């Protein structure tokens, strides 16, 4: 489970294929390389995207795709961001949908 | 993006 770490998931993005797609964003965002493709799973979802476009954004995709994902809906999980602040800037702002 | 695993 050190990849409820974003240090750990961060690490995983070794020999990551798409330069214009902040690999850094994606690994604080819930996500680790899965190293098949340009394909990322959600640590805490579960959903796996590829097959990124130039036109997508790392959190928009994810929630569109889980948009109950816990992570993202800022429900308590066994995250540990390397920067927290940073966190709550790029997680979406609070929506009850 | 495709999502290859839906929760
Ligand atoms: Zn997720």
């Amino acid at each position: 489970n050190d990849l409820n770490r974003e240090e750990t998931r961060l690490k995983t993005f070794t020999d990551w294929p798409l330069d214009w797609l902040d690999k850094r964003q994606l690994a604080q965002t819930g996500m680790y390389f899965t190293h098949a493709g340009d394909k990322v799973k959600c640590f805490f979802c579960g959903v796996e995207i590829g097959s990124w476009e130039q036109e997508d954004q790392p959190v928009p995709e994810h929630q569109r795709w889980s948009p109950n994902c816990p992570l993202l809906r800022r429900r308590t999980t066994n995250n540990v961001p390397i920067n927290a602040e940073a966190l709550d800037r790029i997680l979406p702002p609070i929506s009850y949908d | 993006a495709v999502a290859f695993y839906i929760p």
